[PDB]
């Protein structure tokens, strides 16, 4: 069941790309598209989108300590520049 | 929140956005044909991305647009005087007296108004005549055990009125 | 482009940026549906009791004898005196009286003095 | 299987009208109904 | 305060204003013919239609009503429902 609701609510038409590359032409691509991807789907159940909420970057820390190991593993981090502005260049 | 259906649909609420748009921007707008000028132009806007389908597009869109209507709404907005909040707002509710009622008279009384309440009673025995049998196996036949939407239907099997029609057929003029 | 409308105790937030009236999961939808069937069935049961020619007291609403025998008389139980329960009760009670003692010791004093000195202004002051 | 009474559902709710409709506010004697706004309202 | 109210009376203004309003034509326009089934125009310019009944008659229509009026018979409909319009 939530597996069929899973499938349903997100691979959907609108938000799938059909992406290829190599020795092949953007007519016959689109025909095959045409063809196959055709009658997919588009339309959501009862009106259920997801939708991305902005998140926090809390800033915070957790250690486990494991001493049965070899090495140490060591992860830092700060803020998200997202994907749109120069700062990302 | 309403009777038929369990909730509102997308396009329906981006429907009474509109329709919250423009009566702001009538109560904005004085003079009326600039108003149209603006009512136009807020009806480009929607024609903007009109004809667009991408549903999580389009209600990110309607989240600006939330965003947009709040910053410029106007305080107090032209509502007509029957509307709530209005000016009326069911004024003459003094003057709505149920129907119910009006039979706890004197015979004297009653005897000024001879034919009203001979069809009086020629109504109540309407009321009386196609109370059970076909109002209660109507709703107790083609109901579910949860019934699961508010809209009864209509007495369409063989004869008389449709179910449960006594104080909604039976209500006053809004105006005596 | 807008301040983002913070709620408070009075100023309710309305249907419009919830924004939670958008991220719909199953349950959620589910759960309107199970409530129209709540209010359905509430309204099927209201209307047949309200439509009946026999019918001649009230519908009597059982909702609202809960509620007033809810206000009413099962406050006291369940009741434990807690910390919270209890201090608040003194701080409710005692604080004002005391102060109200105070301030009346305080204007009595000050008024039995006063004409204890001999010069209250009682030029003429009958009515006492 | 359970029912720990014996007793009907009590009473009919009879309003005092649609039976003696010039009565006063007590009980259906006509006569002492007049008496008693007699009493009161000398 | 005297306003007197009729069926065909309101039938006429109500075929009226929808008669002057331009994008529709005036030769299939029924008393009971569609609005989005048979005359093709959208929904948007309906609820400036519902607008313009609203602006005329002096009452606003609510939005649980506001789906389903679709042809100016069952609008004569409703607004006879809300003034009582009959003898």
């Amino acid at each position: 069941a939530d597996l069929t609701e899973y499938l349903s609510r997100h691979y959907k038409a609108p938000r799938m790309v059909l992406a290829a590359a190599g020795g092949l032409e953007h007519r016959q691509l689109l025909d095959l598209a045409q063809k196959h991807f055709s009658g997919l789907s588009g339309t959501y159940d009862e009106d259920a989108v997801p939708t991305l909420t902005p998140c926090r970057f809390t800033g915070s820390e957790i250690r486990h300590r494991e001493d049965g190991l070899p090495l140490a593993h060591v992860a830092i981090a700060v803020e998200g520049p997202g994907w749109a502005n120069p700062d990302n260049v | 929140f309403l009777p038929s259906a369990a909730y509102l649909t997308h396009q329906q609420k981006v429907l009474q956005l509109y329709k919250r748009a423009l009566r702001h921007l009538e109560s904005r707008c004085v003079h009326r044909d600039k108003y149209r000028y603006f009512a136009c132009l807020l009806r480009a806007r929607f024609d903007e991305h009109k004809n667009e389908k991408d549903m999580v597009k389009a209600t990110q869109l309607l989240r600006e647009a939330e965003k947009e209507f709040w910053h410029g709404q106007h305080p107090q907005p032209y509502i007509f005087p029957e509307s709530p909040g209005g000016t009326s707002y069911e004024r003459y509710e003094c003057y709505k007296v149920p129907e119910w009622c009006l039979d706890d008279w004197h015979p004297s009384e009653k005897a000024m108004y001879p034919d009203y309440f001979a069809k009086r009673e020629q109504w109540k025995k309407l009321r009386r005549e196609s109370w059970e049998r076909e109002v209660k196996q109507l709703q107790e036949e083609t109901p579910v055990g949860g019934p699961r939407t508010e809209a009864l239907p209509p007495a369409r099997k063989q004869g008389d009125l449709p179910p449960l029609w006594w104080h909604i057929v039976t209500r006053p003029r809004e105006r005596p | 482009s807008f301040p983002k409308y913070e709620p408070s105790r009075l100023a309710s937030l309305p249907t419009t940026l919830d924004p939670a009236e958008y991220d719909i999961s199953s349950e959620t939808r589910k759960a309107q549906a199970e409530r129209l069937a709540i209010r359905s069935r509430l309204k099927r049961e209201y209307q047949l009791q309200y439509n009946d020619p026999s019918r001649r007291g009230v519908v009597e609403d059982p909702a609202l004898i809960r509620w007033t025998c809810a206000r009413s008389a099962n406050v006291y139980p369940n009741f434990r005196p807690n910390t919270k329960t209890s201090l608040l009760g003194a701080l409710f009670g005692i604080g004002p009286l005391i102060f109200w003692y105070y301030v009346f010791k305080t204007d009595r004093d000050r008024k039995e003095k006063l004409i204890q000195e001999g010069k209250l202004d009682r030029t003429f002051n009958i009515s006492y | 299987p359970t029912l720990r009474w014996q007793e009907d559902p009590e009473p009919e709710d009879e309003n005092l009208y649609e039976k003696n409709p010039d009565s006063h506010g007590y009980d259906k004697d006509p006569a002492v109904d007049v008496w008693n706004m007699r009493v009161v309202f000398f | 305060d005297a306003p007197p109210l009729t069926l065909e009376g309101i039938k006429d203004r109500v075929l009226y204003v929808l008669k002057l309003y331009d994008k529709i034509d005036p030769e299939k326009l029924s008393v009971n013919s569609h609005f989005m089934k048979d005359l093709g125009l959208d929904s948007l310019d309906q609820v400036e239609i519902i607008m313009a009944m609203e602006d005329e008659f002096g009452f606003e229509i609510p939005d649980i009503d506001a789906e389903k009026l679709m042809c100016p018979q069952e609008i004569v409909d409703y607004i006879a429902d809300k003034k009582d319009v009959y003898e």
